[PDB]
């Protein structure tokens, strides 16, 4: 209901964690768990890559259709970029309907 | 092929094939008797009110011809938008040409 597809198997979750690496513990034998660690964080690389199947319009319409499209007139920043400070935003939701078929 | 079949189809499409599109326009038209069949002299001259720079001298004859040679001849207003939101360019190839049931 919030849009999208539903699968009764999505893609599967990816669970990840740092492995704990203990401190110095004591010298004589005690059996409690060992609640001393070194602190660590970790970074990396991730990849992802998805192929998707497109279905082609096929219309007779003789007229122009409607298109989504970028404002022609002059602004103080370009939209879907960066600004002065080096933040990215983006300005508007966009949706995925334009075209026209019939009912 | 007689008086009773026709000889050629209605043909208006456009194919998008890859790199490539087709178009294909079909009309119908009228062909007048021009001149009363005689060639004849045109001209203009400064004689008349005609400045210097719009004299001439030609013929005109008893025929017509035919002139495809805008774009709307050749593409819808959709099939314009197609090719000028998606592509940088493109350039003309081959062409067809037919004339069919004729009546007098
Ligand atoms: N997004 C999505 N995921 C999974 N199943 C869906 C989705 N949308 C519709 N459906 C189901 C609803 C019907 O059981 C079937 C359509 O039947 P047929 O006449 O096409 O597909």
């Amino acid at each position: 209901l919030m849009g999208g597809f539903g699968l009764k198997h999505p893609p599967p979750q990816i669970l990840i964690k740092n492995t704990p690496v203990p401190a110095d513990p004591r010298s004589t034998f005690n059996g409690d768990k060992l609640n001393s660690f070194i602190t660590q964080y970790s970074t990396g690389q991730v990849s992802v890559e998805i192929e998707w199947e497109l279905q082609k319009e096929n219309s007779k319409r003789w007229n122009p259709e409607i298109q989504y499209t970028s404002n022609y007139y002059k602004s103080t920043s370009v939209d879907f970029a960066v600004n002065t400070e080096g933040v990215y935003s983006e300005p508007r939701p966009i949706g995925t309907r334009y075209l026209t078929r019939n009912l | 092929d007689g008086v009773g079949s026709s000889s050629g189809n209605w043909h208006c499409d456009s194919t998008w094939l890859g790199d490539r599109v087709i178009t294909t326009s079909t009309r119908t038209w009228a062909l007048p008797t021009y001149n009363n069949h005689l060639y004849k002299q045109i001209s203009n001259g400064t004689s008349g009110g005609a400045t210097n720079d719009n004299t001439y001298f030609g013929y005109s004859t008893p025929w017509g011809y035919f002139d495809f040679n805008r774009f709307h001849c050749h593409f819808s207003p959709r099939d314009w938008q197609r090719l000028i939101n998606n592509n940088w360019g493109f350039r003309p190839k081959r062409l067809s040409f037919k004339l069919f049931n004729i009546q007098v």
